[PDB]
């Protein structure tokens, strides 16, 4: 039913935020390199 | 620049495409993606409370709470926009999407933030809302960006989400629309961006007609071609027209 | 929009 789907949403969200932190840190480094 | 058109949970094609983009973009690529995908001990991110105006709050504190909520969702650096925004859709449809943003609680970019800021300020008539769009040029390419202009108690400000801290929220301290727009332009020049076009929308109705969309381009200035005296002249005229409901 | 920014 809609149960296994909610479990997938939560796992996808955990991975999205893990990924977004890593990508945000990348963009921060590149921005620091350009501004120097 | 991918958009999730598959809803939630995100379907395989959209999900695998996201991972391949970031694998290409990130210098540790495959090692980074492998560290996250199917990792057994990922923190479950907390879900931030949706802000809601109460009479005990000052309007600036309320607006700051809206902006902090957006910052807590985070700017979306994944390369996959998670909520599809059709800019010309009626507001009634866009507000369903905004609610979906508060329910699914994922990172957002600039256009989603404008829609979300409209949703979270709907119903406070003291706040007038209108989109402000920018087309900029930087090292040979054009960039588009949009924020939510705010007018309240004779002052202008903005809400939004950007990769840069100076291209999003602005406090309710600008005495004219020109001052607000010129502050964005000065902020852009810190990043070596030249502003090519400025587009000002209409006020977004708090209670829109069933089919009314956002109007994004009631005033369009090709600011790169104009002297600043003329830019200010045209913005001030338009802002006066806005404030009079012409 | 895409680039935002």
């Amino acid at each position: 039913q809609k149960s296994a789907q909610q479990e997938l949403k939560q796992r996808q969200r955990a991975e999205i935020y893990a990924l977004n932190r890593v990508m945000t840190e990348l963009e921060q480094q590149q921005f620091d390199e350009f501004s120097k | 620049f991918h958009v999730n058109k598959s809803g939630f949970p995100i379907d395989s094609h959209t999900w695998e495409r996201m991972w391949m983009h970031v694998a290409k973009v990130h210098p540790k690529g495959g090692e980074m993606v492998g560290a996250i995908r199917n990792a057994a001990f990922l923190a479950k991110p907390s879900i931030p409370q949706v802000p809601n105006y109460r009479l005990s709050m000052t309007i600036p504190d309320w607006l700051q709470a809206i902006q902090n909520y957006m910052k807590t969702l985070q700017y979306n650096h994944t390369g996959t926009q998670f909520f599809e925004i059709r800019k010309m859709r009626p507001l009634s449809g866009l507000m369903e999407t905004a609610k979906e943003m508060t329910r699914e609680s994922l990172p957002i970019k600039c256009l989603e933030a404008v829609i979300l800021g409209i949703y979270l300020t709907n119903g406070q008539p003291s706040i007038e809302r209108f989109p402000i769009s920018f087309k900029t040029y930087f090292s040979g390419n054009y960039f588009h960006h949009v924020v939510l202009g705010i007018y309240c108690n004779g002052r202008y400000g903005s809400l939004g989400m950007s990769r840069r801290a100076e291209l999003m929220d602005k406090p309710l301290t600008f005495r004219t629309l020109s001052d607000l727009i010129f502050d964005f332009e000065d902020s852009y020049k810190k990043y070596l961006h030249t502003v090519k076009k400025v587009k000002i929308g209409l006020y977004v109705p708090h209670e829109p007609h069933s089919f009314q969309p956002i109007e994004w381009k009631q005033l369009v200035l090709n600011v790169s071609k104009m002297l600043r005296a003329d830019i200010r002249k045209e913005l001030e005229k338009y802002a006066r027209d806005m404030r009079m409901k012409i | 929009e895409g680039e935002c920014y």
